[PDB]
């Protein structure tokens, strides 16, 4: 049932964001503090002894930090926030919180893993960005810290923090910090708003340009949702037209003329996207009847409120009680037809199925068929086979009138018999049994070969057939410029007709007899009447009897109905005009008076392609499903129905329309669900992104962040990544319908998407999307960028490490030690290990040998290389037999990792330290499939030089890594001892370059912390509130 | 659907398109016609019985009386009747003429035999393939309708058709064989393939009269 | 191979009768295009070794150092090939070295100018 | 309105090869295989924050260049003598379907297969291709991207843009539609513009098409400091604050007591600006999307053939022996003529002008040294990488930095007006 709910409404997102707080995910932390206060230096030489407030932390170390949305705040939480815990605390299990299934151990992770994990951060990153910024306000300055500046002024107190770090330059200077002396290189004229939308006469700034504290990246990506957003932006104007023109005069609407005054529409989106979405939808429908049928019971009641006719049932009591007859006859033609009428929502059903033939064909139901298929002696049967004759006119069964014809030839088999084209379609075979144009006999084809001496009923019926078979025609419908077109296999604003339609002349019509079902009413009884006056058939009948039926066909031809006339004219117009209102798009077929070859026999889809086959129309042939379902009907209901039309009495067809119209013209459900369909549409590629970064697939694919290692994904894996982003993409949306489940369905990484349908002559359809642009793409192809860029700035480390003991008195960076000091896998005297290599016992204090990866066979000392999964295959096993050689022996090995998560440890440099033990541990608590993040153990940093003390360290990196430091003893004016780092100019190149433009990214080699930020007033008014209908 | 050809030559009250109908004949024994196709049929026939009596100074109805089509391209085939006789349509405006004698008017049974004929499926010996682009004129065409055409006509200079022009007198039909000069050629070939080629084609065999040797 | 290079006159793959054939015109790449034999190009090299024969003087005179490489100027392509039409339209060809007159000439009377230039080392 | 389709493809100027790597085609089908995308060719920038600087795409521009000789390529494939869709792989690339609305990655054994050998400088007609010809619809669409890259090609020097002048236009209550986007900004309005011409063909007399004819003029007049405050046209002029502004934008504004005089008659033409910076030019390029859009609407006149390059001389569709001249003015050199009118006119100080050409004059140094960085480093990577050679521009010269008779073009729009 949610399948039809989904067809009526989707879930409603919300569209709009604004953020009041920062638009920023990243925040600077402090990391060591400084040795303050000492006796040598003046407290009153620090600012921050006065607790002065500063734009950055005083610290011996403090580095930069991503925490989304710390400053932000928000009408509407998007709930995908992401923050990276310090380098000195482990967020492993976010890293191994996604398919380390067999991983017990908090520490331990699986490598493979890694890669989807970080790419989801991404993603996610940019999910928790999808905001839009409100133009925010400003105070002139009343102090002379600044010239009289216009600050952005946030609501709430205690801004001041804010104000002094969105402008470090208006933080003073009497000292000589490092803080002070960052300041005063930053240019002084870049604060305040940059620009303003402010000149037209009563108008404010619609947008306004500032100089602030910020972060581009967060930005860019909300720029890209306003861009979208500004893509589908539609006037006042365009609207009033738009529902001006689907009223069609019924109904009036009208807009003003005024100059822009930003206004927010978003509503225009391909058609192709629209036809993506039904087709998803036809997939999700196809083979479920119960779904059509409570669509159905809708279109009946939507029908039954626009028609003004009525179904007058004194007509047929009327016509019965014409019916006369004298107490002599002894049966009664008025109660066989009586009873042959054995007495709406089924002929709006019908009608529907008109719309729909596409996908449905219309049956009879069975209990009308002739229980014994009807006899020449039996009038109730020839009120049958009217009833039947009627009907199939009005049915949608391809060999509806081939049945009917057989219909009456099986009542006429022995009487009258005809050439069939082979025994197992005898003339004993039921006519319901002829299911296909081959049943129809090749005699049926050739009226010629019927003898009308030997069978002249049956000739005439055939004559009959062939030059009074109704003619069908076509109507145009739908608004191209706002609701663009729905058609699927037809030409666009083309709706089939049944019956070629002549337009009526007044709002106030008088019967008209001159109709194509008229016609046909007063053909069928002039066949029965000349059947009555077979000489053969006469006779038995009594010569009153005979007057009696003649006159009760005559009058049946002269019966007075309005429905003809109503479904000639009114009934398309109804059509049309309901059309808007339908949640689901018409399916239509071609309607063939006699073109049995084009009558459609097969309909395929295709959401996958073949292993070889590239192009969709070669591999749809073995690719695509076959669909197609029937409709059941009550030909007596239908039959009366017809029979009985009437209109109101007072019927002004212009007055009932429009009364009928203006209630009936409140629709926007449309628009909504476009919405709806065009973000699935971004889900499709998003995921088939991802998949790519994950898989090779038939289109070609980039990968950049290969570095990081991912294990080979098999579909059970594909399965458990698409459905991680699937429950991600909904949960940020804040929608619960179904997306991306015909994806889901079979394998995805070679799905291809088409859909074909197949004639009797055996042609076949088919039909391939063209998807539009995805902001998420580019966002994320420059994030993965990015993230090459500064891996370490997520916290992530590339690169080997080298287990070695190193003690003395130079202070190396453990990810920066001295160059002189280091080695690698093509240094001399160094080891490669593979599993050939063994190892040979000593003896007798003879020299024991490990066998080469080479064969060659030595002790356990000197310089070697691991790749760390050998010794993970053998932690146990290698602890065991090179720990004291690693410890105290002149054994050296540099370990691959590749990528491998990294930890802080800090310790005094005052006393002497062996980290021997803790490498121990780590090592011994190395695991094949998993291990903690690796260890880093570094001194704390002074504010003044001393001599050195002895320190002992075993593990070293294999790049510089160290980036992510933002600043060293900021608290004092320079850094007397330990790394001097100074605030990164590059990071604030606006401000620390004059000469640099405004504009000027260092991306992607350093991300700006203080950019000119745009911040838009623009308007989302409700579209009553400019259009207004007028009765 | 329906598709459109039509006679460029005279708007009758002006551009008109013809589109096909449901409605087909088959009436015809033994094919089914769609009405496009009839239409098409009986102007090419008008068409080549003009070209049948051609006079050098009679004037004509319409210098094309083909209909040409100019929507439906998408639904027709090079296969179908339709576009055969488009290509038919295109050798009697160019002026061809039937090998087969043609009779003033072609009978009902005539004209299905003929259609049978046309049925036969055989390499098209005119080179014309239809372009949607234009109208194609041969250069060296014998009529001056592409001088009279204005709109949506095309005759290409490159385009020579290699044949000469002439019109027979009266073709009446002959009630029995009469003898035709025979004259050899110095290729030689395989008794074999002879033998085999009669076997093809021989009458044998059948009992004739006697006659009388001696009277 | 022999033979000329054939277009089709006025249909391009729907070619059945020699009236829907033409000469290829070197437009529809107007110079003549014409097949070239693999005989004469095994001659045109053996033309080049006997230049390789009085390398010597050439090098010494310090003039066109550089071997001509006949090979380099043969063009191969698929197409109806014949000496006449009819040929063609029975004889569809892939791959048929082919070149100007042109620059045959401007080939054979650089070599000749060669050959005139070395007249007195050999 | 346009009634003949036809392209040439573009022509390595010496290069023997296309100018892109399969690197620049993947970074252009960064997620797509259909480069009939209008966001295909730019990604959308809202200017200010517009602009695309990207090592394979350091320019908008840039990237569209690289678009135009992929396409040229692709193209080939279904313009080939067979017109067959899907048999081979140019670089690797295959189409999905015979309309071509879609590429794919080269089948194995067809990528083992070598590319189709594409001939530079192919002039193509658009009804060759039977699947086009049967969709009219279709081809139109495709006509406009064709269209633009044809206008790209043809111009050796800058592109020109197409302004025309029409009271009727000014006519109507389409005039109001217009005043929907009184307030918006040029750009905004442009965005919206494009989408709707995208979303459906309009008539080549169509009330949007006169719309966006007036739109383009008036931008233009303003561009050139042509209509101002003090010079109104019926009190409608778009206006820009501040002019040499990253993303100056004239905006729709109305001025009272300033109406301008304009000499009745209708006046359509082509002209294309001197300097190269034109590439990080937002508006230049906007325009150039809505000129196009207007050529597919209506067939405008064929531009003079001595106006055009003689290889290109005659081109039935674009090129006629009588024709509309190129303008060429260099854009500092026409902020000048903006400033210097409104000198004339007095509404500004001399010292003020000044300013602005030396703020100008300061933007024009800085983008020259980079642009001329650039091409230093695209020559080094040829001559690094002759095997996978590309450009990411066309290439340019110091002399596209002169005015080349901007001033000239100037004194020549004032005689438009």
């Amino acid at each position: 049932n949610k399948k039809t709910a989904q067809l009526l409404h989707a879930d409603t997102p919300r569209l709009v964001t604004w953020d009041a707080g920062l638009c920023t995910s990243f925040k600077i932390v402090p990391i060591v503090p400084a040795q303050v206060p000492q006796d040598v230096l003046a407290y009153t030489f620090f600012t921050s002894s006065y607790a002065i407030q500063s734009p950055f932390p005083e610290a011996a170390v403090s580095r930069i930090v991503v925490h989304t949305r710390w400053a932000s705040n928000v009408d509407f939480d998007r709930d995908s926030s992401v923050i990276m815990a310090p380098p000195t605390e482990n967020n492993i299990h976010l890293f191994k919180q996604l398919l380390n299934t067999e991983t017990l151990s908090v520490r331990g992770a699986n490598p493979l893993m890694f890669r989807a994990n970080v790419l989801h951060m991404l993603l996610e990153f940019v999910l928790d960005n999808l905001y839009l910024n409100r133009h925010t306000g400003f105070s002139q300055d009343h102090t002379p810290f600044t010239e009289g500046a216009n600050l952005r002024s946030l609501p709430g107190p205690d801004a001041e923090k804010w104000y002094s770090i969105m402008y470090p330059t208006r933080m003073g200077t009497p000292n000589v910090s490092k803080i002070c002396n960052f300041v005063a290189s930053c240019v002084r004229n870049r604060v305040g708003r940059f620009d303003r939308a402010q000149m037209m006469n009563g108008a404010m700034s619609e947008w306004v340009d500032v100089f602030e504290t910020s972060d581009a990246l967060t930005v860019s990506i909300r720029g890209r949702w306003m861009a979208r957003l500004a893509r589908m932006n539609i006037n006042p104007t365009e609207i009033e037209w738009a529902l001006t023109e689907c009223a069609q005069g019924y109904v009036t609407v009208t807009s003003p003329y005024a100059p822009s005054v930003n206004r927010l529409m978003p509503y225009r989106i391909s058609n192709a996207e629209r036809q993506i979405s039904q087709i998803i939808r036809i997939m999700n429908i196809g083979n479920n009847a119960t779904v059509i049928q409570p669509v159905l019971q809708d279109i009946s009641v939507l029908l039954q409120r626009i028609s003004p006719l009525q179904i007058d049932p004194t007509i047929i009591s009327n016509t019965m009680s014409t019916v006369s007859e004298s107490t002599t006859q002894t049966l009664s033609p008025a109660s066989s037809i009586l009873g042959k009428l054995r007495p709406f929502s089924s002929f709006r059903v019908a009608l529907a199925g008109w719309l729909y033939n596409g996908v449905v064909t219309t049956v009879i139901d069975d209990s009308s068929y002739p229980k014994d298929g009807g006899s020449v002696t039996s009038l109730e049967n020839l009120w049958d086979f009217f009833i039947l004759a009627l009907a199939l006119p009005l049915t949608t069964d391809p060999c509806a009138p081939v049945k009917a014809f057989m219909t009456l030839a099986n009542m006429m088999v022995g009487f009258e018999t005809i050439p069939m084209d082979n025994q197992i379609y005898t003339q004993s075979r039921r006519a319901s049994a002829f299911s296909t144009p081959h049943t129809w006999p090749r005699c049926f084809m050739n009226i010629q070969l019927i003898s009308p001496i030997d069978a002249p009923i049956l000739r005439q019926w055939a004559e009959i057939i062939h030059r009074y078979w109704p003619n069908p025609s076509q109507i145009r419908y739908g608004a191209p410029n706002v609701f663009g077109s729905a058609n699927l296999f037809t030409p666009p604003e083309v709706l089939l007709l049944p019956i070629d339609h002549q337009p009526a002349n007044v709002t106030t019509p008088t019967l008209d007899f001159t109709n194509e079902l008229t016609n046909w009413r007063a053909r069928v009884c002039e066949l029965m009447k000349n059947l009555v006056d077979n000489q053969r058939y006469q006779p038995g009948w009594t010569q009153s009897l005979v007057s009696s039926m003649r006159g009760t066909l005559d009058k049946l031809k002269l019966i007075k109905s309005m429905t003809p006339m109503y479904l000639q004219q009114l009934a398309p117009v109804e059509l049309a005009v309901i059309a808007p209102m339908l949640p689901f798009p018409p399916f239509q077929v071609p309607y063939v008076r006699l073109d049995r070859d084009r009558v459609p026999t097969m309909v395929g889809v295709t959401r996958q392609s073949r292993d070889t086959i590239t192009q969709p129309a070669l591999s749809l042939s073995t690719t695509n499903t076959t669909v197609g379902v029937p409709l059941a009907l009550d030909a007596r209901a239908i039959t009366v129905a017809l029979l009985s039309g009437k209109y109101p009495p007072d019927l002004v067809t212009n007055v009932w329309y429009a009364d009928a119209i203006y209630p009936m013209y409140a629709d926007t459900e449309v628009f909504s669900n476009l919405q709806r369909d065009m973000i699935t549409c971004e889900a499709v590629q998003t995921l088939v992104t991802l998949v790519a970064q994950i898989s090779e697939t038939q289109y070609p694919v980039d990968r950049y962040l290969d570095w990081i290692p991912s294990l080979r994904a098999s579909a059970a894996t594909a399965a458990t990544f698409a459905e991680w982003v699937n429950t991600s993409m909904k949960t940020a949306f804040d929608l619960s319908d179904m997306l991306l489940e015909p994806l889901l369905s079979g394998d995805p990484r070679m799905t291809q998407l088409a859909i074909q349908y197949q004639q009797y002559n055996g042609r076949t359809f088919n039909v391939i999307p063209e998807m539009p642009g995805s902001v998420i793409a580019d966002c994320v192809q420059l994030t993965a960028e990015v993230f090459n860029h500064e891996y370490n700035l997520f916290g992530i480390a590339r690169g080997d490490i080298i287990i070695g003991r190193v003690q003395s008195t130079h202070l190396w960076s453990p990810l920066a030690p001295p160059p002189d000091l280091v080695f690698d896998r093509d240094t001399p005297g160094v080891h490669i290990f593979g599993r050939d290599c063994r190892i040979s016992f000593g003896m007798n204090g003879a020299a024991p040998m490990i066998r080469d990866e080479t064969g060659m066979m030595v002790p356990f000392e000197g310089n070697w290389i691991f790749p760390l999964a050998l010794w993970q295959m053998n932690t146990r096993y290698f602890n065991q037999q090179f720990d004291a050689w690693i410890k105290t022996g002149e054994l050296r090995i540099r370990i691959e990792m590749g990528a491998y998560p990294y930890m802080l440890h800090y310790y005094d440099p005052r006393q002497y330290a062996n980290a021997w033990n803790l490498t121990s541990a780590w090592l011994e608590e190395i695991t094949p499939t998993s291990i903690p993040s690796v260890p880093f153990m570094v001194p704390i940093s002074s504010d003044h030089d001393i001599s050195s003390a002895p320190a002992v360290q075993y593990i070293i990196s294999t790049e510089y890594n160290d980036r992510s430091l933002f600043c060293t003893n900021s608290s004092s004016p320079q850094t007397i001892a330990g790394p001097d780092k100074h605030i990164p100019v590059e990071r604030y190149n606006i401000l620390t370059n004059p000469d640099a433009p405004p504009t000027q990214i260092q991306l992607p080699e350093v991300v700006d912390l203080y950019n000119v930020v745009t911040r838009y007033a623009y308007e989302t008014p409700p579209i009553t509130a400019v259009v207004m209908g007028v009765p | 659907s329906a598709g459109v050809l039509v006679h460029y030559d005279k708007p009758t009250n002006g551009h008109h398109y013809l589109l096909g109908t449901l409605t087909q004949m088959v009436s015809a024994p033994p094919y089914i016609i769609n009405a496009t196709d009839a239409m098409l049929l009986e102007s090419c026939l008008e068409q080549f019985s003009a070209n049948v009596r051609a006079r050098p100074a009679q004037p004509v109805t319409r210098l094309d009386q083909c209909y040409h089509l100019r929507w439906g391209a998408q639904y027709v085939g090079e296969d179908s009747l339709t576009y055969r006789l488009g290509v038919l349509s295109l050798l009697a405006t160019n002026g061809y003429q039937l090998a087969r004698p043609i009779p003033r008017q072609l009978t009902n049974r005539w004209l299905s035999s003929f259609v049978s004929q046309i049925m036969s499926d055989g390499v098209n010996e005119t080179p014309l393939w239809p372009q949607e682009r234009y109208v194609q004129i041969a250069y060296d065409s014998p009529s001056v309708v592409d001088g009279a055409t204005q709109y949506g006509y095309v005759r290409k200079n490159q385009l020579r058709l290699g044949m000469r022009i002439s019109a027979l007198q009266s073709l009446s039909d002959t009630p029995s064989p009469v003898q035709w000069l025979p004259q050899y050629t110095i290729d030689q070939a395989a008794m074999d393939e002879g033998d085999l080629m009669v076997s093809r084609l021989t009458q044998l065999p059948l009992r004739p009269d006697y006659g009388n040797i001696w009277v | 191979p022999g033979g000329v290079p054939w277009i089709a006159i006025g249909d391009e793959t729907s070619v059945t009768s020699p009236g829907a054939l033409r000469r290829m015109t070197s437009k529809d790449i107007d110079e003549p295009l014409v097949v070239v034999t693999e005989h004469a190009i095994a001659n045109f090299t053996k033309a080049e070794m006997a230049l390789e024969f009085n390398r010597e003087f050439l090098d010494k005179l310090r003039v066109l150092s550089v071997s001509p490489k006949y090979s380099d100027l043969l063009t191969y392509v698929d197409c109806y090939v014949g000496v006449s039409a009819r040929q063609a339209l029975n004889n569809f060809q892939k791959q048929v070295p082919v070149i100007t007159p042109t620059r045959q000439t401007m080939y054979v009377d650089s070599i000749q100018a060669a050959l005139k230039a070395l007249e007195k080392w050999e | 309105a346009r009634a003949a389709f036809l392209f040439k493809t573009v022509g390595f100027g010496g290069l023997q090869n296309v100018p892109i790597n399969d690197e620049l085609s993947s970074h252009l089908l960064r997620a797509g295989n259909s480069p009939w995308q209008l966001t295909q060719f730019l990604d959308w920038i809202s200017l200010g924050r517009g602009l695309a600087t990207s090592a394979l795409v350091p320019t908008a521009g840039s990237r569209y260049y690289q678009m135009s000789c992929l396409l040229s390529g692709t193209l080939q494939i279904p313009f080939r003598p067979n017109h067959r869709w899907g048999d081979i792989r140019f670089l690797r690339l295959v189409w999905s379907a015979p309309t071509l609305d879609g590429l794919v990655v080269a089948p194995p054994q067809v990528l083992a297969q070598p590319a189709l050998q594409a001939q530079a400088d192919r002039v193509y007609d658009c009804d060759d291709y039977p699947f086009l010809a049967r969709d009219p619809r279709f081809k139109h669409r495709v006509y406009q991207q064709l269209s633009a890259v044809t206008l790209l090609n043809l111009t050796g020097f800058g592109p020109i843009s197409y302004v025309r002048v029409d009271e009727d236009m000014w006519s109507g209550d389409v005039n109001q539609l217009l005043m929907n986007y009184f307030g918006h900004t040029f750009a905004e309005i442009a965005y919206t513009l494009c989408q709707a011409s995208a979303n459906r063909p309009w008539e080549h007399d169509g009330t949007y098409a006169r719309m966006t004819q007036i739109i383009l003029s008036l931008f233009w007049l303003s561009y050139v400091g042509v209509i101002h405050q003090q010079n109104t046209y019926r009190t409608f002029y778009f206006q820009c604050n501040r002019r040499g502004d990253a993303a100056e934008v004239w905006i729709l504004s109305c001025s009272l007591n300033h109406s301008a005089q304009i000499r009745p008659g209708n006046r359509s033409l082509f002209v294309m600006p001197t300097s190269p910076d034109w590439n990080m030019d937002v508006n230049l390029i906007l325009s150039s999307t809505l000129t196009g859009c207007l050529c597919s609407g209506s067939q405008l006149p064929l531009i003079d053939n001595n106006s055009v390059p003689a290889v290109s001389r005659n081109i039935h569709g674009w090129t006629g022996r009588a024709g509309n001249q190129l303008h060429g003015f260099q854009v500092r050199r026409m902020v000048t003529e903006f400033c210097d009118r409104l000198r004339r006119d007095g509404v500004m100080t001399q010292a003020q002008q000044n300013q602005i050409e030396a703020l100008a004059d300061q933007t024009q140094q800085f983008k020259r040294d980079k642009l001329e960085a650039w091409a230093r480093e695209d020559d080094q990577y040829n001559q690094a990488n002759p095997n996978s050679t590309m450009f990411r521009t066309k290439p340019f010269t110091n002399a596209q930095w002169g005015r080349g008779n901007t001033g000239a073009t100037s004194a020549a729009i004032a005689a438009l007006i």
